[PDB]
């Protein structure tokens, strides 16, 4: 089908681009220090008096 | 008789000691448990 690769084109053209993905993930594993920080202190502060 | 209930107390005494340190150490090593089993998971995970 030659009109099938204008439907192709249609199709790339509708496809999102994922280059504008944030890679996160040390942004995750800093979540995940500051959350075992926030462990550590609260378990600190667990005997009040 | 007065022998055995000096000793008798002296013994109960001890133990009631011994009972006090024991169950704090149990406390210790259930904290040191917890805290050992979340490092192990942590390290499982939190490599570099």
């Amino acid at each position: 089908s030659l009109l099938l690769s204008r439907i192709l084109y249609q199709q790339q053209q509708t496809l999102p681009s994922a280059d504008e993905l944030e890679n996160m993930t040390n942004r995750i594993a800093d979540l995940r220090l500051e959350q075992f920080e926030v462990n550590q202190q609260r378990d600190a502060l667990f005997q009040s008096d | 008789n007065q022998q055995l209930s000096q000793r008798l107390i002296t013994a109960t005494e001890n133990g009631n000691q011994l009972m006090q340190q024991n169950i704090k150490v149990k406390n210790w090593l259930e904290r040191a448990l917890q805290s050992e089993r979340n490092i192990k998971e942590q390290i499982a995970v939190l490599k570099g």
